[PDB]
């Protein structure tokens, strides 16, 4: 059951946009408003509204009074001499509660004339029209033109709804909550050469009088809210899709043939998501519109995606394929839950989330193959026992504060840090993981057809919400649905991992009893460290004995630590028999290096991460060396090469020299594995006995069988061995002598990798494989032995320093001429220069990286040039250089790229609160303390930043550095 | 253990009556080697009679 | 100059353009 | 790019 928190319920929005004058940045438009009052005595309706000159208001065509104020422009008072951080998180905690749709707020409150009372008390429809214009918009609405003269359409000037959750009231009055479903009729006034993408179908576009602008009628019928509603204005090359024809694609001018390469895949996305679940698509077109200087790299609407044009590549671009392939992927997931399906609270938003990225997860498993949804889940449960330990814990479902461990309030999407938000997404889905692991993946799918049943029957009633609320998901209504398509309830699993925030570590060591023939593990959990909580289920342990591999199910409560469990026979050693393995194949296996009285090769605690866990396993190596080899499952591959780096016995090079050998492994244990060795091979110098780590296995894999040490000519067509190929000279270069430099052996050959690389006759690019080469380079640098000081100059350079430095010259002026796909070799060498200058080789001189952090640049360069700067600042303590980035971080064009500044001065701190350094002035504390409260007041995104930057710097109490 | 030093080719006369005898849960404990065994203190004496036999 | 001399960076009106277009086709 | 996981051979059905 669904009851507003507004006492109106709206019905009908039109958005009207006249006059987008891309010169003078500036939209003239109405918004006609049909509201039905709930409570007589409606007196006030309050409306979102950010950024928009507020003309007139008419209720019922008669004029009314408002009032506008909004208490986020500057959360604190200038004149409060406070400075410390929960003051303002309080603060503007309580300023964005002031300004929810989900209470009864709004920034703008208009005031029912009197005349209307007596149609207000007896429930009749209001109709409001109010009339705005946006002058110049901060962050309102996304606006790109370029300085290219001609017309606007022949320069490039486009326009797209920037912003995140809640963003619609930046260009247009509306109530901006989820929970406001609405019908919508949207026209735009643009110039002739110009389309206007928006949500609905495109019913009719009329011309104007003089010819010279075209009006775009949009309907939609699907009652959406208000937050999903967006709009592109440009010059776009439309593309119909030659297999789906109600889907179109946009793109910018001149990069039609990368959109025809890019989105010809969309359809298999469309297929799959249409067929696991059993609904149709619910919207009746689909528009996926690609832009320039985005906010996300991925925006789901109603019935409309908007993606950046970085995205784009051509057919002979590869390691840029699969990535583009699940961005489409994700925000067709979110089209279908996150767009039809909304949010009732927002609480529930862990339902949505959790949906979407669980569905794109079955998407990534049958398109790249389970295999690969391992990694990805394993990787995903590893940056969340990362997080959770460093910083709390992030809590699903919070009851209103309910999570005070952390510097933010978590009442509102919009305080809400930028990397808790992503690890809200992400154990989101990791916990709908567990809930299929629980209520299996058939019933799974059956809930999910369900919800979107209950949301389609219900999207084409007409009444005004007395149905429309079906289409909004709550937490109750999802574990209701659950309990009835499976007869089990969840609460215990919904009680453990979504309403308690926290991860469990687990730390276990076995011990094998010969004369009862058992096998006693001691499992204890570490419940004291501040991200952590206490587990009390079942828990899987899966042993690997000679005469097989056995499951068994462990009862961990909490005075609970020797568990016993049975071992088999080891009759497959007294015969030469094949050992039976996980899947139902058998292999030989050379049991040398096991014990003679324990049957037992590895034991894996937690298999199939059935739990958000961290475990920390005692095995004996070659158990962990028995496991890399010999089993069919790629995360414990993976933790056993995470395992044997404490291992550097010869053994453990020959298992990871056996990995790297083997094709029918997955490539990315041996991409792990190129790493392990190098990491083993530099702690057993003074025992190597050949040639270094890798090199002969590149010339026995990838090189001429005539000359050993000129390299193949490229071709890329394996897809695998393109990606050990360039993963293995970049582990290879890790590489130490005893006197801890980079031996001339492997700079040698790294040289002559890339001297005689030769692309002419492959069909895909080089760029990521040379930009790699650059990478190794980079790698390979030792820290100089300056002298008393000795300045850096041209003649004291070293002997193997100057040849890397004449190649990152040769690559980075070749780009200047001959440029990459997305100037990953200007990426690589800049990286590579900042390598050279943290070492005392180049002097530490910011004035490049400035150069190429200019406005003009294309955003990966700005990007790379700006974590120089960022790292420069942090080692060299330069004020001016901090000077600089806060106020690119005031004033930039592209908002994507101060979040960024942000995000590397946060991740990178040019000092922390337990430092004594130079820059920590009353100064600094005011411009940050007043970049949180004004200043960053148009984003949402940026504030939090700033917040997370304060948080980083001076901590939660009083900036110490003070008076 | 009790370490007792014999001859490869009678370590094994030791563990068949491991797997014969029913009074313990395993005699032989730990096997160190082929001339080093380990065992609960108790048969030396009886073992000089089964040598006899032996 | 005259060792390692770097071709100054100069900005482009429309950078996606020289960016993501191919040059061999 | 591709597949690239060798499924014939590890699960054969």
């Amino acid at each position: 059951g669904f009851e507003s928190p507004r006492p109106y319920k709206l019905t009908h929005q039109v958005v009207c946009i006249n006059n987008i004058n891309f010169q003078r940045k500036s939209v003239v438009g109405f918004v006609e408003l049909t509201i039905f009052p709930t409570v007589a005595n409606l007196n006030r309706i309050k409306l979102n509204s950010k950024q928009c000159r507020i003309y007139r208001v008419r209720i019922n065509d008669l004029e009314a009074a408002f009032i506008y104020n909004d208490p986020t422009l500057e959360v604190c008072h200038s004149e409060s001499k406070q400075r410390n951080l929960n003051y303002f998180s309080n603060a503007y905690a309580a300023a964005v509660s002031a300004v929810d749709p989900d209470a009864g707020n709004g920034e703008l409150c208009i005031k029912v004339p009197s005349e209307l009372w007596k149609h207000v008390d007896e429930l009749k429809v209001l109709k409001i029209h109010i009339n705005f214009s946006l002058d110049q918009p901060k962050g309102g609405l996304h606006f790109v033109v370029p300085s290219v003269e001609g017309s606007m359409a022949e320069r490039g000037a486009h326009v797209f709804s920037c912003g995140y959750q809640n963003s619609t009231r930046f260009w247009f009055p509306c109530v901006d909550s989820y929970s406001e479903l609405c019908t919508w009729k949207l026209e735009f006034t643009v110039d002739a050469a110009m389309v206007a993408v928006s949500n609905g179908d495109l019913v009719e576009t009329v011309y104007t009088h003089d010819m010279r602008k075209k009006t775009f009628h949009y309907m939609l019928t699907i009652p959406t809210a208000a937050s999903n509603i967006s709009l592109a204005i440009g010059p776009f090359e439309i593309l119909v899709d030659p297999y789906m024809h109600e889907v179109t694609h946009f793109c910018l001018p001149q990069l039609l043939p990368l959109l025809k390469h890019t989105t010809s895949y969309l359809h298999e996305v469309f297929e799959f998501y249409e067929e696991i679940l059993t609904c149709r698509y619910p919207y009746s077109c689909f528009k996926t519109v690609f832009i320039d200087e985005a906010y996300v790299e991925v925006a789901a609407y109603a019935s409309m995606s908007i993606f950046s044009t970085n995205l784009l590549h051509s057919a002979m671009i590869i390691d840029e394929t699969p990535l583009t392939r699940r961005c489409l992927a994700q925000s067709l997931a979110q089209q279908f839950f996150g767009c039809f399906i909304s949010r009732m609270s927002w609480s529930d938003e862990w339902v949505l989330k959790g949906i979407s990225g669980y569905i794109y997860g079955l998407w990534m498993k049958k398109t790249f193959g389970v295999n690969e949804y391992r990694h990805w889940i394993k990787e995903e449960l590893d940056k969340i026992v990362a997080y959770e330990l460093k910083t709390g814990g992030v809590l699903l479902h919070p009851i209103f504060n309910p999570a005070s461990h952390l510097h933010f309030s978590i009442k509102h999407p919009h305080t809400l840090s930028w990397e808790y938000y992503s690890m809200f997404q992400c154990k989101a889905h990791l916990v709908m993981r567990l809930i299929e692991n629980r209520i299996s993946m058939e019933f799974m799918l059956q809930v999910f057809n369900k919800l979107l049943s209950l949301a389609s029957t219900a999207s084409s009633q007409k009444f005004q919400s007395h149905m429309w609320s079906q289409m909004l998901v709550s937490t109750s209504g999802f574990l209701k649905s659950i309990s009835n398509v499976s007869g089990k309830d969840i609460q215990p699993l919904i009680k453990q991992w979504v309403d308690q925030s926290g991860v469990v570590k687990f730390y276990g060591s076995f011990a094998f009893n010969r004369k009862r023939n058992v096998l006693e593990l001691e499992i204890k959990q570490d419940y004291t460290s501040p991200g952590t909580q206490k587990y009390v289920g079942p828990l899987k342990v899966t042993v690997q004995e000679l005469d097989g591999s056995f499951n068994h199910t462990l009862q961990i409560e909490e005075n609970s630590l020797k568990h016993d469990i049975p071992c088999h026979s080891k009759s497959r050693r007294n015969k030469k028999k094949k050992i039976p393995l996980m899947n139902g194949e058998e292999v030989d296996m050379d049991l040398s290096a096991m014990d003679a009285d324990s049957p037992l090769l590895w034991i894996r605690i937690d298999p199939d991460m059935s739990v958000l866990r961290k475990v920390e396993f005692e095995q004996a190596d070659f158990m962990w060396q028995y496991q890399l080899r010999y089993e069919r499952d790629v995360v414990a591959q993976q933790e056993s090469i995470l395992a044997l780096e404490k291992f550097p016995t010869p053994a453990s090079r020959l298992a990871l020299t056996d990995i790297l050998e083997q094709e029918q492994c997955f490539y990315r244990v041996r991409m792990s594995a190129c790493f392990c060795l190098a990491k083993i091979a530099n702690s057993m110098v003074s025992t190597w006995t050949g040639p270094p780590a890798m090199k002969s296995l590149f010339t026995r894999m990838f090189c001429c069988k005539s000359c050993p040490n000129i390299v193949k000519t490229n071709n890329f067509m394996s897809f695998q061995s393109y990606f050990l190929q360039k993963t293995m000279p970049v582990a290879m270069a890790l590489l130490r002598d005893v006197h801890n430099l980079c031996p001339k052996e492997v700079l040698t050959f790294i040289l002559d990798l890339i001297k005689y690389n030769d692309n002419r006759k492959n069909k895909f690019s080089d760029n990521y494989y040379r930009a790699e080469m650059i990478d190794a380079l980079a790698n390979s640098v030792t820290p100089a032995v300056s002298v008393n000081n000795e300045v850096r100059t041209l003649d004291n350079l070293n002997p193997d320093v100057r040849l890397i430095l004449e190649e990152i010259t040769r690559f980075l002026n070749m780009e200047k001429l001959l440029p990459s796909y997305r100037h990953t070799i200007t990426v690589s060498c800049l990286r590579a220069i900042r390598v050279l200058q943290k070492n005392g080789h180049v002097p530490s001189d910011p004035a490049l990286f400035k150069s190429y952090a200019e406005y003009g640049h294309f955003v990966d360069i700005r990007i790379a040039a700006l974590e120089a700067v960022v790292d420069y600042t942090k080692v060299d303590r330069s004020y001016e250089e901090l000077q600089w980035l806060l106020n690119m971080i005031q004033n930039d064009p592209v908002p994507y790229v101060r979040h960024k500044i942000l995000n590397m001065l946060t991740k990178n701190p040019p000092f922390t609160k337990n430092m004594e350094s130079p820059l920590c002035n009353e100064a600094l504390v005011d411009q940050l303390w007043k970049l949180m409260n004004s200043g960053t007041s148009h984003d949402w995104r940026l504030r939090c930043g700033a917040v997370d930057l304060y948080f980083t710097l001076f901590g939660l109490s009083r900036p110490s550095c003070l008076p | 253990g009790v370490l007792i030093e014999c001859d490869p080719a009678m370590k094994q006369f030791l563990l068949y009556l491991d797997e014969s005898n029913a009074l313990g849960k395993k005699f032989i404990i730990q096997d160190i080697d082929d001339t080093h065994v380990f065992v609960i203190a108790e048969l030396v004496n009886v073992l000089q009679e089964r040598v006899g036999e032996l | 100059v005259s060792t390692f001399p770097l071709i100054a960076a100069r900005p482009f009106t429309i950078p996606y353009l020289t960016a993501l277009l191919p040059s061999e086709l | 790019p591709w597949n690239l996981s060798n499924d014939e051979y590890y699960y054969p059905k």
